[PDB]
């Protein structure tokens, strides 16, 4: 049995708002899982939650 | 002061004193209702306004 593409007509497509105050950053993205995105976002960044 | 006043014609000095009670609240029990919402996230950081 062959894949699949999800083949969403919105493609990929996010938005990243640094505040410019304790290295806060806002995240405008298309997706499902919004506290994923938090995670890795702040893991790569080295910040708190 | 008294002293100094009684030297000097063209410049005087002056002292007072004066007590504070300043009482404090509005007018009604409403009026001083406050809130707030606390987030905890599973990094262990919290978010509070």
């Amino acid at each position: 049995m062959g894949g699949q593409e999800h083949f969403y007509m919105e493609t990929q497509s996010m938005l990243v708002v640094p505040k410019g105050e304790d290295q806060e950053m806002d995240v405008y993205v298309s997706t499902q899982f919004p506290k994923y995105i938090q995670d890795i976002v702040a893991s790569t960044l080295k910040l708190p939650a | 002061v008294e002293k100094f006043n009684a030297e000097n014609y063209w410049k005087k000095k002056g002292l007072a004193m004066v007590p504070l009670k300043f009482p404090v609240g509005l007018g009604s029990r409403a009026a001083g209702q406050a809130a707030a919402l606390v987030h905890i996230y599973l990094d262990g950081s919290v978010l509070v306004t």
